[PDB]
């Protein structure tokens, strides 16, 4: 029942306790389960600057360049290896510039070691009239994208290909800024940076809404969830200068890091918290329970808006999708199950609550990406199809 | 765009008339001499949100209201957020924030009926007394 | 009506709780020294709560926060020791007249009235009464209504018991508590487990609104007119009472008690 | 023409036949009367509209460089204010006014104008240069104005980049004279295609070269014309022959007739993105979708449609526009819908008269429609929010019928002028003529590449995943183009909305214009059974045979009884003689017999279909309105409306007749049998009630009043449900037969729905003596009739004689009964009087 | 929504109570028999609708018959307490002892009159059919 007691799972005993890691994790701390390590390739960091996205590798203390853009990249979220081809997908938002509306973009991120040798193209979900999409969240169970827009004051859900668009919350919103989703619980959490800042949680289908924090909030600008230690919620404040954690039901609230140098984004991995300093362009990490002292990893370009952690086990892919193909347009998770929803400007066919009266839309398959592994090189054929050429010592298709 | 994309704000530094009002930004917003705009809330709160510091020229601080439990006001007539009051940082340069008068430990409640008194300045429920 | 609150008794927990009609706040008001609470009444003018106990066999008065507590009646009500607190299961209040009414289903069943300050202890109904579990008042007629689970009737009389009429006469199997609004009377029945409505004078119209798996225990109507607006005697200075102020029998003036 | 318009003191007819012989009467109430003897609604007297052609209905109660010349809103360019032709209601915009006014500039000397000053008959006027307006605060100086707001500022797009306006044309056009938009030279020269009756003609945009696209003197009137540009095909419809034809723009001896057996097609629209044709049928109140070959057919809109006359399509957004009269209200309206028919909206519902003809503008996203009653051409935006008038009045547009749009001009056909006309799509105070002849032009369309812009067809790949048919639709969220799936006749969509499941049993009902089969549940499939229609027509009685996939229906317009197959592959006539008023039909599937009732002859008749043998079995009835037959039980049930109304039971041959129910019945109507419960159900249309009893009428129960069964007419029973139709709601309702209150409406808006039946082979079961293989046909000669206790009787045709075995009948069937159409007290005559 | 034009909490549907007043929430269209009670619930073996199939586990042993068969009370838990001045009935009820044997059913399941031997009326009394 103690907060700091264990990083992932705890078991009681007549005169003691045991800490244990969940599946996919291993324990190698001096004390069993006091710290956990994650299988697979080492974690990576994703660093969206003003007009470019950069990658960092914690295991090698190495830097790589991934994406360049002509507009201010605001929020980043990713989907891990949705096709099993070894390339994750990244989703990012760009704000409106002058008369040009904002947009949400889709790109491929290789899970293997790669950099500029594999140029990455961009796809646009086609979500029209976006103005200031300050927040982005990905749902890997339901295969949905969730985003928050501060000028329209809305939270909207769509299919990862932008194929169906629904509005979940429109009323009583003041500058929605950050959004996070938990598909296991079927809950979504977001922050409001309005005149009266707030932290709210709702059902991933919008049918239930609650406010978890409405006091001592200056500018909740970042939101992260911890699924390995319960389902805790963590948010960063760059005006209160604090990182705070609550239970997803609001029954518990704690202050984890004090004198956080203007924290603007949060991520949690292997018992450590990672956050960014608004103006310093710095990345700082500490222990997620507030223990010890804080350390500085990178001194990145001052434009760093967010830090994200990229790893197979950050999001539990194993989580089962309950939609079972019953709904015809949209299926949205809720605690203990699912619900059906129609695109905006539509309603259910008379008498039904599982069918919608709206045009059907074809899945938008993303173009073939550059897949040259082992430090190979990628070149486009005359028909624009991608092809690979490999460096000394590597051969076969792509660079397998 | 109203957002400093140059650290020196030289991008917005030469913006033309953005609105026929002669102003550079709309309502429910604050404007700075560098032609950069910021949420009015950030005015006079111990952070140069405008890189040129124009968002908190000390003369501006007197106007913003600050409720005592959620926000704090410093002797410099500048306002600071509640958590900052004893975070260990001089969030306001006068160093009123972090003053021992404010930070010192609480005054324990006087022992009520059904309770007991201890030399320790502590109160114990009567049943626990022995 | 004033606080927009609901008050109820829980016999498994032996507690009295109050909530807001918007369901946003719930509190426990009396949490100890309740042996067998059986009936609860609330007073909207004096800001008081009244309840009956069937183990202590007494009547209690308190302030809606559950802090002040006084015992207002005990033992017998007839100076003959035939009618005495044995199984009190009914309570209704009339502030305009300064009276409290309660019903008891002891082997000697009776309906008795006492004054909100504990004075003028008297018996109103004593004949052809066997199992009262229901007492209610109609303020648009100054009428008193009660139901008998044994004799199967719903009867109405005047506030002093000298006129008697039957809406239903022996036709109800096991009637329980009653409530009245406009030209309609509503009652609960334990053998059929129903909530039914009828015409308060002759029952010429009868329908069943709900039936239930569990026995229905209490039924009331909520509307401002069920708690009419009137001048509180203790309104300005609490009557100068140091602890409790209670409307005198007859509804004029107040009394102060420790 | 609608009867109400006849003798209304206004010419609706092409040749004025609706007013020539009329004797008029006064008008009043919430109305107004004006010059030329016309009556107008009260609100119209002050709304800025010239509803009276004298322009009198606005006298008492405008952009830069424009003036509101009368004392009200008639707004005209500054030159017209004195040009010398009365552009306003009674002059007041002329050199001198008969009302006493004269053109001058005296006030200008006082005004001290900031810019040009102009002469006005009344006083004087001041105006400002482009990009500016005069200000109401002083009527003398100039203020800065958003020129783009001006209707007609540019042909396609306008931008006030620096207050000063600039004009832009879409990617398919080029810009001329700073406001005009012309079509890129890359495309072929634009062409006009129009019909004048027997022939279809092609002409050039300037009206000096004409040719005939198909000169074969072998077809009816060409009514509607539409084209496909990429396929270089032209399509037109002929209602005289009930056919649709397609030709190649070259006219080089290639003419095709589509495989679409549709009754009375009258208007045609083409979809070039999905290769689909959309057809409009006015007498049948139907809109249908087919492919360019006619081989795949879907019914898109049949409910709450009335005489659809004009249709237009935009497949780049998935929009369909049509004009129709509400079946439940009879009011003219213009509607927008999704090309799948799924979503409908009303764009114009006020001041619409007779809205025949619709065309679309694809760069400005506008709808243009024609009204022949109020003599106007008017345009709205796809959302209906903004309305403008291009031309109005009998002088400019007296009787327009067809409309098409290209660039800055609209082309329409007028029957009074008997001409094809050219006008400016923004405002034309003096339309122009493009073709003139002594023949009435019917349809006009314009043929150019930019009239059919390209878009990615969502259906084009893998048929959009639809198992049978794919139709375009509108994306309600993105605003773009999407798709939907449709199933052929005899099929219904599966829960996945992509695969089609075959429908074996369906619900069958009859109406004035059509006989239709629909699923027993709420469904998007408008028709399962191939519809049945005719004209002029009124279908009342319907029964089915499920063993041979046949339906039987009667028509009171022609007084004929027909048998048809649910797949449309067969149509035959059972009888067309001596039928006076066939009110109800019933069929016996064991003996292959058909029974019908006639209120004219007050008799019940039975016929055998294996050899077409006929007999009349009950006569001297009063109002025999409903009949049902039970072969396995050997019983026949019949209802009579004559007071006291009654329900009667008989043996299949009529040898017994007894009133099984004769109390508390006002209009005993449709009768149904429940084979599971051996029960009889009936509906009463006067008392609007549903009652059911056993075959003896000895046990009688009444269902709880259906929440909206205001006036029911027909009843059928299927499984745990009862299905009834309502004659006022125009609906089909579903109810639960044990209590009467599980309530659902399966269809609504069906005009003149009459009877409902349930089609199922499972229902048409059982056996009787006639069926036995040991006694084929019950060993009868000409008729076999089931009677109780598995017995049978052998009947004979009319006029024949029976013999000793009492099973064989021999004699002469050659004589039909006389023509006794007249009732008692009337002498019949040779002249049918 | 009910045929009466009444609105009721959805959980109430197929629960054995005439919550709609017209039984609209407890009829064949709902298919109460097909319902598959939750693990947190309890089941009644002889479930014929409208007799409710599902009972909350908390209710099973409470002293009150929840299933039509009273199976929930026909289980292991004991009979509730009653006063010495009272009589007890299979309904899980305690009634004043004087009520015993007066030909009027006070307990509901007639346990208040079952097995009674009645003394004849006195001379001061009158007798009723
Ligand atoms: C990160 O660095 C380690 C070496 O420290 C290497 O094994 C791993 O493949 C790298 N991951 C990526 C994605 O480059
Ligand atoms: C992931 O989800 C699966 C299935 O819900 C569960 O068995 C597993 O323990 C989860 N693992 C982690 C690391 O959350
Ligand atoms: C002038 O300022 C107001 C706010 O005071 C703003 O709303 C408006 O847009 C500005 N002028 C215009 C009409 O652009
Ligand atoms: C009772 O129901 C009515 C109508 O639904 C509602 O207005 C009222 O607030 C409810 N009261 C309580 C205490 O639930
Ligand atoms: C509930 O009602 C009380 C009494 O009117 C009111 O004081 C309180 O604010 C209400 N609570 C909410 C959450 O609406
Ligand atoms: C009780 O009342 C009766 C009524 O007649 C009276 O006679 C008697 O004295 C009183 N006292 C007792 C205890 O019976
Ligand atoms: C008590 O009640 C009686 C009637 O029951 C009444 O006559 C009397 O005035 C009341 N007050 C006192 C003080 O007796
Ligand atoms: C409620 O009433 C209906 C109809 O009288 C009845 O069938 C059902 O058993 C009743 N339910 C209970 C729990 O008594
Ligand atoms: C005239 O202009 C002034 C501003 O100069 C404005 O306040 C006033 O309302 C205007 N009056 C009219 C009748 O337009
Ligand atoms: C005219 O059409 C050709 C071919 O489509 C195109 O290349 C050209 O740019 C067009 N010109 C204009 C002005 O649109
Ligand atoms: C016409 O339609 C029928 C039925 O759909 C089909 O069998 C036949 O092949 C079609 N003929 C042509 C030429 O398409
Ligand atoms: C449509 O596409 C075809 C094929 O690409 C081309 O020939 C034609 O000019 C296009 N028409 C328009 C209006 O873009
Ligand atoms: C009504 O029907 C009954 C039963 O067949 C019959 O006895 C009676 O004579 C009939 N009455 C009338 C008026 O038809
Ligand atoms: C409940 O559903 C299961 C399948 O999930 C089925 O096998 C079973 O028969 C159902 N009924 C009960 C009482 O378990
Ligand atoms: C409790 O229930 C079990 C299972 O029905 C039974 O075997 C056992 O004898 C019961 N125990 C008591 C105390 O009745
Ligand atoms: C800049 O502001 C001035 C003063 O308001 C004028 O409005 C001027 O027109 C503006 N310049 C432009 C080009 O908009
Ligand atoms: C406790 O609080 C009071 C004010 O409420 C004073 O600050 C007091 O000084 C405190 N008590 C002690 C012992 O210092
Ligand atoms: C003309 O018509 C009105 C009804 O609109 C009345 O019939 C009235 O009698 C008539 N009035 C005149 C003037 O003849
Ligand atoms: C009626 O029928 C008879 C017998 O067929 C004659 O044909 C007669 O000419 C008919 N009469 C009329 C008026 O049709
Ligand atoms: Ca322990
Ligand atoms: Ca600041
Ligand atoms: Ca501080
Ligand atoms: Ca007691
Ligand atoms: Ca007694
Ligand atoms: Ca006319
Ligand atoms: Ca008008
Ligand atoms: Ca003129
Ligand atoms: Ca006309
Ligand atoms: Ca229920
Ligand atoms: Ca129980
Ligand atoms: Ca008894």
């Amino acid at each position: 029942e103690e907060f700091g007691i264990c990083p992932q799972s705890c078991r009681n005993s007549k005169g003691s306790y045991e800490c244990f890691c969940v599946d996919g994790f291993k324990s190698m701390s001096t004390h069993y389960g006091e710290r956990c390590a994650a299988d697979g390739s080492p974690p990576l960091l994703l660093l969206p600057e003003n007009v470019r996205i950069r990658k960092y590798n914690i295991s090698s203390e190495k830097f790589s360049e991934y994406l360049e853009e002509e507009e201010h990249i605001q929020a980043i979220d990713y989907d891990w290896d949705p096709e099993g081809i070894g390339l994750s997908v990244v989703y990012y938002t760009v704000l409106s510039q002058g008369s040009q509306f904002g947009a949400i973009k889709r790109a491929y991120l290789p899970d293997f070691e790669s950099g500029s040798n594999n140029p990455v193209r961009e796809v646009d979900l086609g979500l029209k009239y976006l103005m200031q999409p300050d927040g982005l969240a990905v749902d890997w169970v339901g295969r949905h994208i969730y985003w928050s827009d501060a000028k329209s004051q809305r939270i909207e859900v769509a299919t990862l290909d932008g194929r169906y668009r629904k509005w979940l919350i429109t009323t009583q919103l003041d500058q929605p800024a950050a959004i996070a989703v938990n598909p296991k619980l079927g809950l979504m959490f977001w922050t409001d940076q309005g005149k009266q800042p707030k932290i709210e949680s709702a059902w991933m289908n919008g049918e239930h809404r609650s406010v978890l924090a409405s006091a001592n909030l200056g500018w909740p600008n970042g939101l992260s969830i911890d699924y390995l230690n319960g389902d805790r919620i963590y948010w960063s404040d760059s005006k209160e200068d604090v990182i705070e954690s609550i239970k997803y039901d609001g029954t518990d609230r704690r202050l984890i890091i004090n004198d956080a140098m203007k924290p603007f984004s949060l991520d949690i991995f292997e018992d450590q918290l990672y956050w960014v300093a608004k103006e310093k362009g710095e990345v700082w990490r500490q222990n997620k329970f507030g223990k010890g002292n804080k350390e500085k990893l990178l001194v990145v370009n001052p434009w760093l808006t967010q830090v994200r952690i990229f790893h197979q086990l950050r999001y539990n892919q194993s989580v089962s999708n309950p939609c079972k193909q019953v709904c015809s347009h949209l299926c949205l998770l809720r605690p203990g199950g699912y619900s059906c929803a129609c695109p905006q400007g539509s309603d259910f066919v008379t008498g039904s609550t599982v069918e919608c009266d709206a045009a059907s839309e074809l899945p938008i398959t993303m173009p073939s990406p550059c897949r040259c592994m082992h430090g190979g090189s990628c070149y486009f054929d005359e028909n624009d199809l991608p092809k690979c050429k490999c460096s000394s010592g590597y051969s076969g298709e792509y660079c397998e | 765009d109203g957002r400093a994309d140059c650290l020196d704000a030289s991008d917005e530094s030469a913006c033309p008339t953005r609105f026929p009002n002669g102003t550079y930004c709309p309502a429910a917003m604050f404007e700075c001499k560098n032609h950069v705009c910021i949420q009015s809330f950030w005015i006079c709160d111990g952070e140069n949100d405008c890189v040129d510091g124009s968002d908190e020229e000390i003369h501006l601080c007197f106007n913003v209201p600050c409720e005592s439990p959620q926000r704090f006001r410093c002797d410099n007539s500048r306002c600071i957020y509640g958590h900052q009051l004893c975070n260990g940082v001089d969030d306001c340069g006068d160093g009123s924030d972090e003053k021992e008068e404010h930070c010192r430990k609480p005054t324990h409640k006087p022992c009520t009926d059904t309770e007991y008194k201890c030399s320790n300045g502590n109160c114990v429920s009567q049943h626990y007394v022995c | 009506r004033v606080e927009e609150r609901l008050y109820w008794i829980d016999a498994e927990k032996q507690i009295i709780e109050r909530m807001f009609l918007n369901k946003t706040n719930q509190e426990t008001i009396i949490s100890h020294r309740l042996r067998r609470a059986e009936s609860l009444a609330v007073d909207w003018v004096s800001r008081k709560l009244y309840w009956l106990d069937a183990i202590l066999d007494c009547l209690f008065v308190s302030d809606l926060e559950g802090r002040q507590r006084k015992m207002l009646a005990q033992h017998c009500v007839d100076a003959n020791n035939t009618f005495c607190f044995e199984n009190p299961r009914g309570i209704v209040l009339h502030p305009q007249r300064g009276y409290v009414y309660w019903a008891d289903w002891g082997d000697h069943a009776y309906i008795a009235r006492i004054g909100m300050d504990g004075t003028n202890k008297t018996v109103i109904i004593s004949t052809k009464i066997e199992w009262p579990n229901a007492i209610t008042i109609d303020y648009t007629n100054d009428l008193l209504y009660w139901a008998d689970a044994h004799l199967g009737y719903i009867e109405f009389s005047d506030l002093e018991g000298h006129h008697r009429h039957t809406v239903y006469d022996g036709t109800l199997p096991h009637p329980f508590a009653l409530t009245i609004f406009e030209d309609t009377v509503f009652w609960t029945d334990w053998n059929t487990r129903t909530v039914e409505k009828g015409n308060k004078y002759d029952g010429s119209g009868r329908v069943v609104l709900v039936n239930t798996t569990h026995k229905p225990f209490d039924i009331h109507v909520l509307h401002p007119y069920r708690q009419p607006i009137m001048s509180n005697p203790c309104a300005t200075n609490n009557g100068g009472c140091s602890h409790l102020c209670l409307i005198k029998a007859g509804g004029r003036g107040f009394t102060c008690e420790c | 023409i609608l009867r109400a318009y006849v003798c209304d003191h206004d010419n609706d007819c092409e040749d004025n036949s609706d007013e020539h012989n009329c004797n008029y009467d006064t008008c009043g109430g919430h109305q107004f009367t004006c010059s030329n003897g016309q009556c107008i609604n009260q609100n119209w007297v002050c709304d800025g509209d010239d509803d009276c052609q004298d322009s009198g209905d606005e006298d008492g109660c405008c952009y830069p460089r424009e003036w509101a010349c009368p004392g009200s809103g008639r707004c005209i360019s500054m030159d017209k204010v004195c040009d010398g032709v009365p552009d306003c209601p009674e002059g007041e915009d002329e050199n001198n006014a008969t009302s006493g006014r004269y053109c001058g500039t005296g006030l200008c000397s006082i005004l001290n104008c900031e810019y040009q000053c102009h002469q006005t008959p009344y006083g004087g006027e001041c105006f400002c240069p482009p990009g500016h307006i005069i200000n109401s605060n002083d009527s003398r100086t100039c203020i800065d104005f958003d020129d783009c707001q001006i209707w007609g500022i540019c042909d396609q797009k306008c931008e006030s980049r620096q207050g000063r306006h600039q004009c832009l044309c879409e990617e398919g056009y080029i810009l001329e004279r700073g406001q005009h938009c012309k079509s890129n030279d890359s495309f072929s020269a634009a062409s006009i295609i129009f019909s004048n009756g027997r022939d279809l003609l092609v002409g050039d945009l300037h009206g000096r070269n004409f040719r005939i696209l198909a000169e074969s003197k072998n077809r009816g009137i060409v009514m509607g014309v539409d084209f496909h540009y990429q396929k270089h095909r032209v399509f037109w419809t002929d209602p005289m022959q009930a056919k649709v034809f397609s030709t190649d723009i070259n006219g080089l001896n290639t003419q095709e007739i589509l495989n679409v057996s549709i009754d009375a097609p009258e208007n045609l629209a083409v979809d070039w993105i999905n290769n689909k044709l959309y057809l409009v049928e006015t007498r049948v109140n139907r809109i249908d979708v087919v492919n360019l070959e006619g081989n795949q057919r879907v019914t898109l809109i049949t409910e709450n449609l009335g005489h659809p006359r004009g249709i237009a399509l935009d497949p780049t957004v998935g929009y369909l526009f049509f004009s129709d009269w509400g079946s439940l209200s009879g009011q003219p309206k213009v509607e927008r819908a999704f090309m799948d028919g799924s979503n409908r909206k009303d764009l114009v519902t006020t001041k619409l008269g007779w809205p025949a003809g619709i065309t679309l503008d694809l760069v400005s996203k506008r709808v243009y429609w024609v009204d022949s009653r109020y003599d106007y051409i008017e345009t709205v935006t796809y959302d209906g929010i903004q309305r403008k008038t291009v031309a109005r009045g009998g002088s400019l547009v007296p009787h327009p019928f067809g409309i098409s749009l290209f660039e800055e001009h609209v082309f329409f056909t007028d029957w009074t002028k008997m001409a094809v006309m050219k006008a400016n799509k923004f405002t034309d105070t003096n339309p122009q003529v493009y073709h003139q002849s002594s023949l009435t032009p019917f349809g006009v369309t314009v043929y150019h590449a930019l009239r059919q812009p390209n878009a990615t067809n969502p259906c084009g790949n893998n048929n959009g995943g639809c198992a049978q048919i794919c139709v375009l639709s509108h994306r309600t969220d993105n605003g773009g183009l999407g798709y939907r799936c449709k199933c052929e006749f005899g099929f219904e969509l599966d829960a996945d909305e992509h695969h089609c499941v075959a429908v074996k049993n369906f619900l069958l009902f009859s109406s004035q214009t059509a006989v239709r089969g629909i699923p027993f549940t709420l469904s998007t499939q408008e028709d399962v059974m191939v519809p049945v229609t005719g004209s002029p027509s009124f279908f009342v009685g319907i029964d089915f045979d499920a063993q041979h996939s046949t339906i039987f229906y009667s028509d009171l317009s022609k007084n004929i009884i027909y048998q048809q197959k649910i797949d449309g592959t067969g149509k035959e006539v059972i009888t067309a003689n001596r039928l006076q008023n066939v009110e109800c039909l019933s069929f016996d599937w064991i003996s292959r017999n058909l029974y019908w009732t006639d209120g004219g002859s007050k008799s019940v008749t039975v016929m055998k279909l294996a050899d077409k043998s006929r007999r009349q079995i009950i006569s001297n009835l009063n109002n025999p309105r409903s009949i049902v037959v039970h072969p396995a039980a050997g019983y026949m049930f019949l209802s009579d409306w004559f007071r006291p109304a009654k329900i009667m039971r008989a043996w299949s041959d009529g040898s017994h007749l007894m009133p099984i129910v004769n109390t508390s019945l006002g209009w005993p109507n449709g009768l149904a049998i429940d084979w599971s419960t051996s029960r009889l159900y009936w509906v009463d249309a006067f008392f609007d009630k549903i009652e059911h009893s056993n075959l003896d009428g000895l046990d009688r129960k009444r269902l709880g009043h259906v929440d909206q069964m205001t006036h029911p007419f027909g009843l059928t029973v299927f499984k745990d449900n009862v299905f009834l139709t309502d004659w006022r709601l125009g609906a089909i309702i579903r109810v639960r037969k044990s209590d009467g209150g599980d309530m659902t409406v399966v269809r609504r808006g069906i005009s003149s729905i009459m009877h409902v039946k349930a089609y199922d082979a499972d229902l048409q079961t059982g056996t009787n003596y006639c069926s036995q293989t040991t006694h084929p046909n019950g060993d009868c000669s000409h008729f076999c009739f089931p009677v109780p206790n598995f017995q049978r009787v052998c009947g004979c045709p009319y006029g024949m004689k029976l013999q000793r075995d009492q099973m064989t009948c021999e004699g002469d069937p050659a004589r039909e009964p006389p023509t006794q159409q007249c009732g008692s007290s009337s002498f019949p005559c040779n002249n049918g009087k | 929504h009910c045929d009466n034009g009444r609105c009721i909490s959805s959980s109430w549907v197929c629960d054995g109570d005439n919550d709609c007043g017209d039984m609209s929430d407890e009829d064949q269209r709902h298919h109460c028999e097909l319902q598959n009670c939750s693990s947190t619930e309890f089941t009644c073996i002889n479930s014929r609708p409208p007799n409710r199939r599902c009972i909350p586990q908390h209710w099973v042993c409470d002293g009150d018959a929840d299933c039509a068969d009273a199976l929930d009370e026909l289980q292991n838990c004991t009979m509730r307490a009653c006063s010495t001045g009272e009589f007890s009935c299979a309904n899980g009820r305690c009634i004043r002892q004087s009520f015993r044997c007066d030909r009027r059913n006070d307990c509901g399941d007639y346990s208040d009159e079952r097995g009674c031997s009645y003394p004849p009326c006195r001379d001061d009394q009158f007798t009723c059919q």
